[PDB]
């Protein structure tokens, strides 16, 4: 056996399937309108038709071996899977796409292979295909943006065959709109053909004009008709690619926004421009250094346990020089790590004050720290990267000289990233751990007492 | 019958569809017939004869179709023959309906202008349509499609006057007079309108000037063409933009820091099936949006008599229950996630929306000793425990994509301090277990 | 005075500046540019520059008598007004606009009225004024419209100017790009002139085409040059209509969204299809009547003492009604409205059950409400307008027969909306006004002996 | 060593660098294509070329002497600076740019200057620039649509180039498409030829046409793809540049929105005349004075310490006439700034009423405020800005008669600006200090009792 539709071999059967159908979403009108084109490689033509009609074959194999979700759970019963996919339409789209309409090569003639038209029934296994990719593919946005594209190509070249084969209704040369003569040498080779016939729909499907005028009636509807079709349908899809475009950018408009708009409260404030520098110091900072995207914004869908894991991958180094994780009984981190907010300082921001309420505690991320002096020039000590502070505050202590204040004062040089930790979360965290609780009033009693 | 709700019936909507037939026939018809010589004595019995038919339609809505709707005034009002008709004639309905009904006899389509002002049953039908019509962007669609078919109608019209106005073939701008006059008026109104080119330069004064304005509201027409199907295909893949805009935002994060793609295909497909399935990333962002009691009920409707199967909560206030239900976060579980761990403690109850659960257990585990469908409530016992001294029994995993749902502690103790009762009813049964 | 800035004066006044900056803006490059229109209408010219430069005076004057709040207070002094007005840029740029440059037509002659260019530099004037206008007007995107066709249209005029300019320059009819001679009858008419530029200039930056391609290499910077501006122009024409549309159809979409979201969460679930029935005519029921939105996240911008009695002008039939509000004091109204919360209902909600314990009380503003018995049919009594329940589960009696309990059911008939206090809501009004905290209670034990 | 990125010198250096990436940009295809440019000046080209690589050497220079925060602090070793730079991409860029093909000039002869499209490899440097001046411009608006205007230029310069270079390989004057005979000495020129180009590329990537209609299979096909990248990429870039001009007035978008929301819901709800008026004004004076858009929303994606000091510098005016703090220690405002809330009140708003209960501080920015009687006709003495009231309620003291009710009740004569301070934020900024403490309680205690 049963193929998983989630699985690898799916998607590559995903992508063996597309191409049939590519080739005949293109082929078969190109080959129904430019009679040429039908008549000059029919050979290979038949080969590629049987080949596409040997997969398509294959592909209803496949879907009455793929596995449906019944109750989150993979069915693998092959007569629950065969009555599903014959219950669905896509059944019904597969029969009617796989109908040998090529008996009728025998009965219209070979220059007749719109016939085969039904197999363009099988568009659902290219959209498929197409957004299993998407979700598979690292530049998401790109693909949209070619498939897009690739749309805008298919729909240039159907109204090129459009275009030529109502030339051939109405006769070539007859006027001065429709395709020229095919007994003219230049306009009689099959490449001019489709060429022209393709320059006229790009130029009529993206509304420039610059091509002859039509001259009977009909030809005035269809040039009308097309317009509209390239006003509604093609405008529309330029637009999607536009769209696609500006979403790569969402994120890299939405913190440029946010600048600019501290910008101009600066500038209507009359902040100085000292501040001002700074404060773009601050955002040239967050732009160099890739910080512009916050992890709880991005993640806030996930559930617990997928944030949980991907918060212990992205901070797997940094969480191991934590005291109270990986040393103590170490259940405590996948209820602290999703809890922990990260915090960026600058250099020279204090962080707390002597005398100041600690309500929340910091695990440093990254960045050189220090125990200053009531003045602040003299440092006691730098704290490293892993290095946790605030505790002592964070808790209530036997022997508290101050309690719920702080007792020393800690400032960045340099930068820094830090793990806040708030007083709420982790008494949530440690009501229900009294080890980790044991271990760090111990902590903060070694340098309460001294 | 004798009196219809506009609001909820199919009829309502049929007639609505029908009277905006009459308006369309009017308003895409006057024009023609004021510009192009289509109402010739040969056939000017037949637009005499829709005309009226149309005029019919408009008396049978003024008079026996809009009279008879019932309102709500703090309660529904079908009073048959009373104030829901006065209802109506205060309303600006019947005063733009009778301003539309003005006769003017005098055969000038002009005097037919006023049928065009009964346009508030167009949008009256349109708001009916985004209502009983699922995928509700198509009609939209047909919408601002034939708002671009009218502006090219009309600007058809006034070309095929500008034409008639200074001769038939006079010049190379004018319309020649050769073929089908609406499909080449039509033609130059698409070339123009959409400001396309491509047509034969004005050469006199008035012919500059019509065609100055022309491409002048033909940039602004196509602009908010090109606006209206960029709103139309936004506000349609809204929620895909969305939902692919988070997936990626999450697959960049995790690229960003190396995620392996073992975590990454298990976001990946996290994101998929809950696309899938639930159609949004997050439901409780729809249940704050909504009304208080709408959520509850919902709750309800989604898990109320399953939450009252357990013996637990049995004997307890039904508030307590109700709020716990306001409080249920529903997550899916990925197959073989562990649920439940035997080390782990226990903060949370799981009640199984839909899905298996498989309990291990004997020897070095990997036996499956019992296994809950949905509907299953288990790890209710961390509930009843208080200070964090519980621990599962059996690592629990999920065998299969499980939606369920979560009651995690500091939660029920929330609601617990709102109840007193239920209070000493959950002490009482965690000193009994 | 002294004129204060947001009265309808200064508004209006904002106007009659306006009519002759724009006369300034278009008709001076006009007269410059065609020389047939400076010439024909000289006199017509004279009068309207003698004119408008009056009201440039007296516009002058108005600003020396137009009140800046200084600590929140409208400056009544003149001499203080004379140097706020002075030490401006506005006083520099009106004075440049009011330097009289007509002497120079004694030097230059009357074909030389680009002269008083100097006359646009009152713009910020016009700018002014519109800006007023978009805040002060009925219909928003209407003006929004008209301020981008009016702009559109005088840089159009301007490159109009400029264009026929260049073919003053280059030599008329001396190629087929610059406007043909002068001398023609028929092209030298003054309205063909100037709409034929006026076409050319429409065309170009519009990004349509259709003129006659250039032929001097001058010619070909200046076509390439306003086609880049047209670019600019058409994309400002495209992003001012795209946002427009957004924002008409911007709470449609949200609450389509919402709908659609329900939708969906309601098939993904299991909900009963009478449920699903409920939900979609209550929502319909929202949009119809046109009150979506809460009045919380919808009056949170403007400030709490205009928000209490927008609430009392807003709801003042029903407010109006009230045993509580407006008995005798008719005071604690204007308080109470702001902390009051609007809840909608549909038809048999159980707004109340027996059996459960009381969170806030109920004012009904609208709709009746009956009081049903445990049967769901039989009604006790209804509720009428502006009426109150869920006073005595919330309310303490010393004396009561109930346990902290609603004693009765009240089911919701015909989508009834209806007002309701909290809890703790209700002790933080009942703290502040003894009169309600004894009359609740003696209202209250009534209803509970019985 | 060692350059800071943040600093000043890093971004003139960006700027030093940028000019060169762009003339590479521009002149090194238009010499490739054009080849009467590369010979008619190549002494300058030469030496603009020798110039461009050696600002490119001293960008690597920069670049190897350019520090990375590395543990938040600033790298200043040598080697470590070198080894960083040479593991990245853009060292391998930087030596792929510089990598002298002008070697190849001898060996190809003087008429290829395409061997220099590896210069174009520096671009990023160019991008980088783009990002830090975007940053930091007073005018985003202006400087973003200046680069897409840019980006214009350089796609059109660069299909005028491609363009000329494939009629100069079909042949010029061999068809009507391509560009004429250069023997002919109107055509010939280089000027002529250049700008020609540049009309056919402006006309084609803007989908007007206007041009001679392709001959060749060639000239269609690349007709074809040349309007579909005018179509796709130049109008996604008119589309940004549309989306940037439609709202270059963000803050006014969202203010104006806000309006028009809520004279919707006036005239919806049919709300009385006298009110709406009054909305209508306060709304005019919060855009008259530029008080729009709420500091809290713009500020809220700053740390915690930049809004501190942002809003000790905005401020600082009053701020250092308030008795409370600025006085004593002048530490206590570096404490607590941030919990105070600005809010706007109208002229005759009464923002304390006799004998209730208070908990706020009510600093005083802005207008004059005056203490009333209890009839509201005779006011007392009226307080200046940077005063303080309402601090009697929010602290009580043990011993005085109403100590939590208000001892007079105030009025605001004109629209005055005052930060509302809750007051447990005042007990979390006033146990710190305690002679600011009993400053305020001896004031308040001889107010108070009087
Ligand atoms: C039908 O499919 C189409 C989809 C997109 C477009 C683009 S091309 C362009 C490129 C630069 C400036 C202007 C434009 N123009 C006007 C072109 N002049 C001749 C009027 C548009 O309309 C563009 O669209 C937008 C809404 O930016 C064209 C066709
Ligand atoms: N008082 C004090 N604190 C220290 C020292 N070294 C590290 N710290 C940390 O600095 C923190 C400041 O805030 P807390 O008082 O909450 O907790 C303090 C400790 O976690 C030290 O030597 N003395
Ligand atoms: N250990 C164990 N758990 C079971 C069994 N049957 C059902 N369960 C459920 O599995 C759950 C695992 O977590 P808990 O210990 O909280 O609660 C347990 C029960 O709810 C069983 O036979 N053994
Ligand atoms: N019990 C009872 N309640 C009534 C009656 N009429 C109105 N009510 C209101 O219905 C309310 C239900 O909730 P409460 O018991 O708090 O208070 C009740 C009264 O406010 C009545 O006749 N009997
Ligand atoms: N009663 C009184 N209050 C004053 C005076 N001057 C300033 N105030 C302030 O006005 C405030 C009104 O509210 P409070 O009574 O809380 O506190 C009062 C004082 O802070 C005065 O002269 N008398």
């Amino acid at each position: 056996v049963v193929i998983d539709p989630s699985g690898n071999t799916y998607y590559n059967w995903l992508f063996c399937i597309t191409l049939p159908v590519m080739y005949n979403w293109t082929m078969v009108i190109a080959r129904a309108c430019f009679d040429e084109l039908q008549s000059d490689y029919l050979e290979y033509w038949l080969i590629l038709d049987y080949v596409s009609d040997i997969v398509y074959l294959i592909d209803m194999f496949v879907r009455t071996r793929t596995g449906y979700l019944e109750q989150g759970l993979l069915v693998k019963e092959e007569l629950k899977l065969i009555n599903k996919y014959k219950s669905n339409l896509q059944f019904k789209l597969d029969v009617l796409s796989l109908i040998p309409t090529d008996l009728l090569y025998f009965k219209l003639g070979w220059n007749y292979p719109e016939i085969r038209l039904n197999r363009l029934l099988r568009f659902s296994r290219m959209f498929e295909f197409f957004q299993r990719t998407e979700t598979r593919t690292n530049y998401p946005n790109i693909f949209r943006i070619s498939n897009l594209v690739m749309y805008i190509v298919i729909i240039i070249h159907w109204n090129a065959c459009v275009f030529y084969s109502i030339s051939k209704a109405i006769g070539f040369g007859n006027d001065t709109w429709v395709y020229p003569d095919i007994n003219d040498p230049e306009f009689g080779r099959l490449a001019r053909k489709y060429v022209y016939s393709l320059y006229w729909s790009t130029l009529t499907l993206t509304t420039i004009g610059e091509t002859p005028p039509p001259v009977r009636d009909s030809e005035y509807v269809f040039v009308v008709v097309d317009f509209l079709i390239g006003v509604l349908i093609f405008a529309t899809i330029v637009g999607n690619i536009g769209s696609m475009i500006s979403n790569m950018n969402a994120a890299r408009a939405e913190f440029q926004a946010r600048i600019d708009a501290i910008k101009q409260y600066m500038h209507f404030r009359n902040v100085s421009k000292d501040m001002e520098k700074r404060v773009i110091k601050w955002f040239d900072y967050l732009w160099t250094n890739k910080k512009t995207v916050d992890e709880k914004e991005v993640l806030k869908y996930l559930p617990d346990k997928l944030r949980a894991e991907i918060a212990i991958n992205v901070h797997l180094d940094t969480l191991k020089k934590v005291r109270i994780f990986a040393d103590c009984e170490a259940g405590l981190l996948v209820e602290l790590v999703l809890k922990l907010q990260p915090q960026v300082y600058s250099p020279g921001d204090y962080i707390c004050k002597k005398g100041d309420i600690g309500r929340e505690m910091y695990i440093i991320k990254e960045g050189k720290l220090a125990v200053v002096a009531d003045d602040g020039v003299t440092q006691f000590v730098v704290l490293s990267d892993g290095s946790y502070f605030g505790e002592i505050s964070i808790l209530n202590i036997k022997g508290s000289k101050a309690g719920n204040r702080r007792t020393a004062n800690i400032k960045s040089i340099g930068y820094s990233d830090l793990f806040c930790l708030s007083k709420d979360d982790l008494m949530e965290a440690l009501t229900e751990y009294p080890d980790a609780k044991t271990m760090l009033e111990e902590k903060g009693k070694q340098i309460l007492m001294k | 019958p004798q009196s219809i709700d506009p609001l909820t019936n199919l009829m309502y909507v049929l007639w609505l569809f029908f009277v905006v037939m009459a308006w369309n026939w009017n308003c895409w018809l006057i024009p023609v017939r004021w510009a192009f010589p289509y109402q010739t004595p040969d056939n000017i019995h037949h637009w005499l004869l829709m005309d009226y038919l149309c005029d019919l339609i408009y008396f049978l809505d003024i008079t026996v179709f809009q009279t008879r709707l019932q309102f709500v005034r703090g309660g529904d009002i079908i009073t048959d023959k009373k104030d829901m008709r006065n209802n109506y004639l205060k309303s600006r309905r019947f005063k733009m309906d009778l301003l539309s009904l003005l006769p003017l006899d005098f055969v000038n389509p002009l005097l037919r202008l006023p049928r065009c002002l009964k346009y508030m049953a167009f949008f009256e039908f349109n708001s009916r349509l985004e209502s009983i019509l699922s995928k509700a962007y198509v009609y939209r669609v047909i919408r601002t499609t034939a708002y671009l078919l009218y502006s090219l109608h009309l600007n058809s019209c006034l070309y095929y006057w500008a034409s008639a106005y200074q001769g038939l073939g006079s010049t190379h701008w004018v319309y020649d007079g050769v073929g089908n006059s609406y499909i080449r008026c039509y033609y130059f109104a698409v070339k123009t309108l959409i400001t396309i080119g491509g047509l034969p330069d004005p050469k006199t004064l008035f012919e500059i000037v019509f065609q100055l304005l022309n491409y002048f509201t033909g940039v602004f027409a196509f602009s908010v063409m090109i606006g209206q199907m960029r709103d139309v295909v936004g506000a349609a893949t809204a929620g895909q933009t969305y939902y692919r805009s988070c997936m990626d935002s999450t697959v960049k994060y995790m690229n960003f820091y190396k995620i392996p793609k073992s975590v990454q295909n298990r976001v990946k497909t996290w994101y998929e099936y809950t696309w899938h399935s639930q159609g949004m990333l997050d439901e409780s962002e729809l249940m704050v949006q909504l009304p208080d009691k709408m959520r509850l009920d919902l709750a309800i409707d989604v898990n109320y008599n399953i939450v009252s199967k357990v013996a637990l909560f049995q004997g307890c206030d039904r508030q307590m229950i109700f709020d716990m239900l306001k409080r249920l976060r529903s997550v899916v579980y990925l197959p073989n996630d562990y649920v439940c761990k035997k080390g782990e403690i226990g903060r949370e109850m799981y009640i199984i929306q839909a899905g298996q659960v498989q309990v291990l257990g004997g020897p070095d585990g990997k036996s499956v000793l019992v296994t809950l469908k949905a509907g299953s409530v288990f790890g209710e016992i961390s509930l009843l425990a208080v200070g964090g001294g519980n621990r599962r029994t059996a690592n629990v995993v999920a065998h299969g994509f499980t939606n369920l749902f979560i009651l995690d502690k500091k939660d029920l103790n929330e609601i617990l301090v709102h109840y007193p009762e239920s209070q000493k009813l959950l002490r009482k049964k965690a000193r009994r277990m």
